Parts: C-alpha cells; sequence; structure tokens
RNA sequence: UGAAGAGUUUGAUCAUGGCUCAGAUUGAACGCUGGCGGCAGGCCUAACACAUGCAAGUCGAACGGUAACAGGAAGAAGCUUGCUUCUUUGCUGACGAGUGGCGGACGGGUGAGUAAUGUCUGGGAAACUGCCUGAUGGAGGGGGAUAACUACUGGAAACGGUAGCUAAUACCGCAUAACGUCGCAAGACCAAAGAGGGGGACCUUCGGGCCUCUUGCCAUCGGAUGUGCCCAGAUGGGAUUAGCUAGUAGGUGGGGUAACGGCUCACCUAGGCGACGAUCCCUAGCUGGUCUGAGAGGAUGACCAGCCACACUGGAACUGAGACACGGUCCAGACUCCUACGGGAGGCAGCAGUGGGGAAUAUUGCACAAUGGGCGCAAGCCUGAUGCAGCCAUGCCGCGUGUAUGAAGAAGGCCUUCGGGUUGUAAAGUACUUUCAGCGGGGAGGAAGGGAGUAAAGUUAAUACCUUUGCUCAUUGACGUUACCCGCAGAAGAAGCACCGGCUAACUCCGUGCCAGCAGCCGCGGUAAUACGGAGGGUGCAAGCGUUAAUCGGAAUUACUGGGCGUAAAGCGCACGCAGGCGGUUUGUUAAGUCAGAUGUGAAAUCCCCGGGCUCAACCUGGGAACUGCAUCUGAUACUGGC
C-alpha cells in the first residue's frame, strides 16, 4: 500500500520535514522507496524552502501510489 | 473476555458443520470411483467419473482447491479409467 | 568554572599587570609584579622544561580567559587542514565576541567585556547576543544598546581605549558606538613574524 | 545459464546423482598466499555414465533435492 | 598519510627477559563535594514475581433495542405549589450494551534460546497479495435461527446448566455466469445488499414511486511495496576434544501445499560428515555502523534504520492477505489472590509504580489541543502513541560564584643571614554593581479542518440540501512561572579535590626513630626524613576531584604489517615414502588469478571535505567523498594456474 507523504523529520524544536514515497506496512517513518524533497520551516537567510522533484513524484502519483492531502497542494507551490 | 476467540469458538463449529462436511462428502464421491473400476466395463466407469466431477467443481469454482488439487484429482482418476479393459 | 580569590597573586604569576587594581597602585609597581611569584625561585632551582611547558599551557589561554576544554576545542580547528597550529589558532581566539568587544574599547579587560556581553548590552547583525563563544563575520556590525552607553565603567573603558592605539582590522564610530569587524587578524601583523616552538607542540601526550 | 563450472568426480555411489569436487582459487585474506581450497557439490545425473576420477562440466539450477542445486552437462576427460 | 615510550634483576656494564605504567573509549561503580541553563543517557544481573490504575478500539448514513441529554406526545396534576416536577413512549437529534462490519499480525518491550541452511552481502526459480487504487460486467427473488430481553434451575456474585421471543448490509439456496476452469460432447461448476440526501413532471397516508448526487454489495484482470523458498561467500574460542550419524546418505512407488524439499507414508541400499575439523563444551543474537591504534587484526553490535527469536513454562488449535499469535483461546506445570465452600481466576521483558537478585540504573507526570495509526462517507471517538513537564552530576556544552578601598603589614600562624621575610590587599570597617536563580507584569508559535458567510457552469436539476481549494469572520492549547520582552529585592542562592624527593609542576621547618606510617613506579622511615606525622606556604584540574572496572593501546606479549632455534626458550639421531608449498627453456590456446573500461548494488544516518540556519558547537541539514567490496557485460594476454 504505497503513498506520497510529508514525513516527520528532526522532531524537537527545529524539524526539517522530508517528503517521501513509502509503503504503509509497519512503521510511521521506517522504510521509504524515493525521497523527493523537503518542506524546511526555516527561511532565515535561505530560499531552500518547499523543494520537490517534479520528475520523481510524477513517476508515482496515479501510477502506483496515492497522495496525502498535506502534499496534494504542495505540488502546485514548489519553491514559489 | 470477548476479543475474537469467543465468536470463533462457536462459528468455527458452524463452519465444521458446512465446509468440513463438504470436504468429507467430496472425499466419499472420490472413493466411489475406485469401486467403479471393478464393474467389468469402461462406460460404467465413465458414468461414475462424471458422477464425481460435479462436487470437485463445487469446491474449485468456489476457490478452495483451484490452484492445483482439483486438476490433480481429475487427472489422477482420468488415468485410472484410460487404464481399463 | 572560573578563578576567584586574591588578584595580585595573578599579576605576580603572569609577571605582568592584568589591569586588576591598576589605578594609582600601578605607578612604579612596588607590588611584587615582575619580581616575586610565590616567595622562592633563587636557591634550589630545578629549571624543568615540563614546568615551562606547563607554564606556557596556562600563559596562552588565561590572556583570552578560556578554560582548558575550550582551548583544546579551538586547537582541534587549528590542527585540521595541515599544521601551522599557532597561526591558525590565533584567528579563532581573536574572533571571539569577548575579545572583539574588548578591542572595540567597551571593556578595560576581556573579562569586563565578557561581563558586558552577559548583561544583554551587546548586539551583532541587528540582534542581541549574550555568549562570548560566538565568532564574528567579516564586514558585519557590532553595537551597544542605549541603556548601557552612559554606565561609568563603560565610559571609563572607552576613555582608556581613546588613550591607546587602534586595531586596524575593525572600525567603530564613537558618535553611534557602532561599527564593523573587517577580518580575523594575522599573528605576524598583531605582533611580529617569529617562531614560538612550544605552542606548535602544545597539548596531547 | 547463471553459473557453469568444471570439476572432478569423488563419489559415484548414486543412481541419479554424483559428488563433484571444485576449487575456490582464492588469496588468503590476511596471509596473502594463494590457495586451491576444495569444495563439494552433489550434482544431478540421470544418464549414470560419468564415474569416479573423471572430469565433468556442470550447471547451476533450481533445487532438485535437498542439498542438490546443480546438474551434469558433459564428460570433459576420461580417467579409465 | 595517522605516529608516546619508559622503569626494575646486579659491584655492575651491554645484551636478553618476566613484571608494570602515561593515553583513548563507557549506559559505567565507590566516596568526598556539587551552583544555573541546554542536548543525550537512566535493570546489559533473575528471560524473577507483581498491589493500584491505564495501555485497540470504533460505526445509528445496515439495525432489533434505549443506557443518557434536550425536545415531541400521553398521563399523575406533582409540592419540590410557582414553577416545568415526577412517570412512560425510539416519535426526533442522538447512542450504555446486543447483532453485524473494519482492524486487532502494527505501535512498544527484550537478548533468555541460537556458532545457526539463524543473519548479512550478492544472486536465483517453483511461490503470495484481504485492504488501498484502477478496469469491465451484474445489481433478481426467497429460505432458516438467535443475542439483547424474559423466565426456569443453582451461587452472595462474577457466571455454568436449561426453556421461550425476535431484526438484518448477518447466515444459506435458486436464477444469472462475467475479464475464471474442465471433457470430443449433450454441458458440469462460484455470486450479490442496499443506504443517506435532494428534486424537474405526475401520482402520494404529499416518508412513498421515478429520476439523480454521495457512498455501499459480487466476480475477474491490473497498479505497486512487502512476505515465503533456495544457492555462493562469511561469522567467538578450542584436537593431549576422534570419531559422529537409521529419515543419516541414497534409491523405488504413492500422497500434501501457494510453491521448493526425505515436506510425508511404504518397499530396498550403505551411504554421508571429519584433520580445509564432524562429535562436544563454554561464550554469543545479525547488519548498517561503533571504535582502539602508526596501522594491521581484533574488540563492540544499549540509543537511530532494517532482520532473528522470546512473550512465566511446555505443546497444540481456531481465524486471516498475514500467527509454533506480547497484553487472545485451550490443556498441563509451577507459583498466588478471593470464598457465603459452588469453586473460580491469573502471567507490567508496555507506561508510571513495588519487592527480591546486584557494584548499580526515573514520577504511582499533565492532556488529547495538534500530528500519526485504528474505526467512521463526516462532525468525532480511542492512545502511558505523541505532544510535553518532573526526578538523577552519568557524559558533553554554554554560563557562573561580582567590583572599588585598605599596613615600611592589624591580632594569630609559618620560616627567621634573627637583619627581616610572608600568607596578603586578603581581613576589619567603608562604598558601588548584578549575568545566572527567586518573584512580578506583559506574552507568542504549535490553530487547521470544524461553525457561518462568499465563490466554483462544483457532481446534479450550476450557486437548495450537499461539497472543496482559496478568501471574509467569531473561535479550538495539555505544556506555561514556556519562547521572547520589561521590571521588583538582595551579594544575595554558589567551590570543591588531589598533588608538592625523582618520573612530576609545587618547599623544607620541627616531631617519630625500621616504629607509627607511606606507596603508581623508583623506593622511603633508627636523632634535622625533600618521601611518615604535623605544618604553614605552594602547584594543577574544577562542578567537578580522588579511588577503580570494562574494551583497547603501549604488547612484535601469537608477530599478515611483524619475531625467536650455535651459545639468551627451540634444529627434533640418520636415511626411505608423502596431502600440501615452490618449479627450466619456448610457441600456441584459455581468461580461472591479475589488470582495463562500462551497467548495477554498497538504503537513510556517520567520520573526511565544501556550503547554510539555531546567540556558538552539539543540533537541524543542502552537496561531494566513502562502503578498498560483491554481481552482470566488454576488453588486454605479460606472467602464475588450466589446455
Amino acid at each position: 500500500m504505497v503513498t506520497i507523504r510529508l514525513a516527520r523529520h528532526g522532531a524537537k524544536k527545529r524539524p526539517f520535514y522530508q517528503v517521501v514515497v513509502a509503503d504503509s506496512r509497519n512503521a510511521r517513518n521506517g522504510r521509504f522507496i524515493e525521497r523527493v524533497g523537503f518542506f524546511n520551516p526555516i527561511a532565515s537567510e535561505k530560499e531552500e524552502g518547499t523543494r520537490l522533484d517534479l520528475d520523481r513524484i510524477a513517476h508515482w502519483v496515479g501510477q502506483g501510489a496515492t497522495i496525502s492531502d498535506r502534499v496534494a497542494a504542495l505540488i502546485k507551490e514548489v519553491n514559489k | 473476555n470477548i476479543k475474537s476467540a469467543k465468536k470463533r469458538a462457536i462459528q468455527s463449529e458452524k463452519a465444521r458443520k458446512h465446509n468440513a462436511s463438504r470436504r468429507s462428502m467430496m472425499r466419499t464421491f472420490i472413493k466411489k470411483v475406485y469401486a467403479a473400476i471393478e464393474a467389468g466395463d469402461k462406460a460404467a466407469a465413465q458414468k461414475a467419473f462424471n458422477e464425481m466431477q460435479p462436487i470437485v467443481d463445487r469446491q474449485a469454482a468456489k476457490g478452495l482447491i483451484h490452484k492445483n488439487k482439483a486438476a490433480r484429482h481429475k487427472a489422477n482418476l482420468t488415468a485410472q479409467i484410460n487404464k481399463l479393459a | 568554572a572560573r578563578y576567584l580569590g586574591p588578584k595580585l597573586k595573578l599579576s605576580r604569576r603572569e609577571g605582568t599587570d592584568l589591569f586588576l587594581k591598576s589605578g594609582v597602585r600601578a605607578i612604579d609597581t612596588k607590588c611584587k609584579i615582575e619580581q616575586a611569584p610565590g616567595q622562592h625561585g633563587a636557591r634550589k632551582p630545578r629549571l624543568s622544561d615540563y614546568g615551562v611547558q606547563l607554564r606556557e599551557k596556562q600563559k596562552v589561554r588565561r590572556i583570552y580567559g578560556v578554560l582548558e576544554r575550550q582551548f583544546r576545542n579551538y586547537y582541534k580547528e587549528a590542527a585540521r587542514l595541515k599544521g601551522n597550529t599557532g597561526e591558525n589558532l590565533l584567528a579563532l581566539l581573536e574572533g571571539r565576541l569577548d575579545n572583539v568587544v574588548y578591542r572595540m574599547g567597551f571593556g578595560a579587560t576581556r573579562a569586563e567585556a565578557r561581563q558586558l556581553v552577559s548583561h544583554k548590552a551587546i548586539m551583532v547583525n541587528g540582534r542581541v547576543v549574550n555568549i562570548a563563544s560566538y565568532q564574528v563575520s567579516p564586514n558585519d556590525v557590532v553595537s551597544i544598546r542605549e541603556k548601557a552607553k552612559k554606565q561609568s565603567r563603560v565610559k571609563a573603558a572607552l576613555e582608556l581605549a581613546e588613550q591607546r592605539e587602534k586595531p586596524t582590522w575593525l572600525e567603530v564610530d564613537a558618535g553611534k558606538m557602532e561599527g564593523t569587524f573587517k577580518r580575523k587578524p594575522e599573528r605576524s601583523d598583531l605582533s611580529a613574524d617569529i617562531n614560538e616552538h612550544l605552542i606548535v607542540e602544545l597539548y596531547s601526550k | 545459464k547463471i553459473r557453469t563450472l568444471q570439476g572432478r568426480v569423488v563419489s559415484d555411489k548414486m543412481e541419479k546423482s554424483i559428488v563433484v569436487a571444485i576449487e575456490r582459487f582464492v588469496k588468503h585474506p590476511i596471509y596473502g598466499k594463494f590457495i586451491k581450497r576444495t569444495t563439494k557439490l552433489h550434482v544431478h545425473d540421470e544418464n549414470n555414465e560419468c564415474g569416479i576420477g573423471d572430469v565433468v562440466e556442470i550447471r547451476e539450477c533450481r533445487p532438485l533435492s535437498k542439498t542438490k542445486s546443480w546438474t551434469l552437462v558433459r564428460v570433459v576427460e576420461k580417467a579409465v
């Protein structure tokens, strides 16, 4: 059961939040199939927010994986 | 308490009085073919073979013996009737 | 931790005035400085090289106020990317916020500057910084906040700095009490081009 | 084919099998000297004409019995 | 590419040689002392047992029923007599249990068992997929019980036994037979259910029909992760441990599964493993990695990611896509609590607490607000998950315990070229200033969906209901004395501990007189002991200091890198044979060794190296190296191997 999701990364105080394609078996953030970018809450001196690989997500959505709502609108605002 | 074991303790006997009944029934219709090879005639044995397939098909079309076991039982007994004189 | 207790014993062991109780009590010494650390030294002299190496290990870090663990942590960044550890370490110790606030004239000592940094009075890149373990970036701004500019101790620190020479690797406008740090200094421009053979072998084994 | 080797027969006591000896051809991982190192395969043979001390050619396959994942191809040299 | 060497046998002196040490790593331990913020760590022992409470529930948009709240209806007309009480009824929004469904196999805990056909790396062929999310069709109608509830029989009761009622999207047939399967063949076989809303024309007990939106049922073929099965190549130690194996090794007939196979039953054979180490014992879970050192090779696999195995103990079964099933079933064992004497029921190696076993290891913490996962068409519910506080110097990191004034040196001590020196500017008393804590006033961000509006030819019957990405408005917070900001008091709330002959930095007075003691090593102790005691002074680390242990280093002290055998350990009395190790001088062939170039794999994290942000580093991370390998092609052909 594969899905495209915004994964919990860096937990306490300053998290990074990576976006991944992964299988719903077992763990919340265990094994993944492709890591496609980062949400990154920090804008301090940097333009490195909301990044996504538009070749890799298109190779999964509607052709093997589902998409999570917290990524389903991110795909339209990538590094905007 | 309840979980799933309390239900399974009564519904698995209700299944043993339906599914395992048909397992034993099918095995009896199979045993009745090994008698028909002692009738002195090939057409009397072919009569008893098409008396046995209709219960093997009932377990194959329902998807309990469809992967190999139906094709194995049908082939094994087809060879015993093609062996007659 | 840091050292506490009698102060003249410190200037006596360093053989040098530390600006500790150094008003009219500094004039023509008569205070055992440059004379008598402890009380003995002339009758059964051992002259041990381990003792001079131990003396260098105190000497090199106490001037910056940094403790052993802090000093070996800067040496870890001097010993990577080949040797020349005495010149590469100099750039790290001279880049400290307590050293830079002292070179901008706001303290009469690095400890007085470190104690002005703790008192929330110093801001870097437009925001307040209260740690001396910071490192200043080149062509970046260092400034003092309004509620500290008229303090008699800070007034006397800028009054001392304007009676001395200027460090060329920074600039400060006394009409704003603000300006920029240009670069980390060079060991041959901060003093002279010489070899010090102990500091290049210091610490470990 | 995935793996194909040549080796020497050491047991012919079987009616659908033989035991074949093969070499590792390996550098010792710390003492650096080369060694032959003889390892055994139990090989499928339904013809039963190859015999002890003969040289044989063998191919790797799916399991045919327990400890039996190789089958005979050719008799390479006859030892009489 | 990184680079610690020294001490001791003796009259000794050079060699040789045992012993021992400085360092790094740790979840560590004892003891003395211990101030303030942060990140991490906090039963590696008995795999020993557990009081109290909580850990996986959920759905009335299937529905027999009604615990609860407010309403609708019907009664008593209540006393609780001026209100909206009491008692019924599923009418309605709803929902304590019951039927039914989804999921309970994950999220946590742990290293006992296991030297393993377990596990990792790299490949392989005979093998799986409920749900999720597509794709083509069906979408008719019946038959048969029962829980809840009510009684009978026993108990105080959990609850056993026994009669009766009754509903279904539950249970089972018939017709149909698909995108399924079979015989030459008439043919032979496997289904299924609606439900909530809305409305144009017309009918209407204006609920119903009909149409239509949202969402369900049944069959079959995909999408894509992951699971079973097998084979090379490796894994702690050992041979003054040598034999071990009747399902073991192999054949010949019959069976079982989703598939492999001595998986399994029977009839026959004597094989197989083992010195390149079987049998057996102690120890030990596997990998990414971690990590000592000059490096090799080991050591070490707590934390984070992925495997194995366990679930007090042993052994089975039921059910499913999936179980030799943590907190399920069931039998038996070992241990325990409750009794009115019917007997009954358990297992915290989950989260918090408690007792043993020990050198030794958190609160009987706040809430579900958000986020994940489970259920729900959805508002929601569930959570010791998770958010998010405490306790403990166990490691590391940022930051402390404030400033000025003070004598040819007060009083005391210590040592007196008896002249002075020195603890010490330290103290007294006198004045200034507060980081950190304590205490106030202000005060975020984590908040969005949801409630209402607006808009979208939304899917329709375009702006009813409903519904969604944005937009306009009122709002939803456990943590919290939070992040951050400004103030209110007072130096107030704060400094230890070894070390001082030599290695080894700090000096040498008196007492004791081989005692009393010291100690890591050398060595010290009988009348000035630089080594003990007692001293005053002096050095170094520092919320740590001393005193140890584990695992390494120094250790070449198991020798690859890198030894010893004339005499400092050991050349075995000599010749014969031999698995293995080495092999003339050339041409031709092969590409196993080797070497070259491609396609892969060596996950994410990480040392090294280059960029960025948190007040710096740690931390959070963008990138490049690297994991020297192991596979799948293509290629050179000198030399070792093979021909």
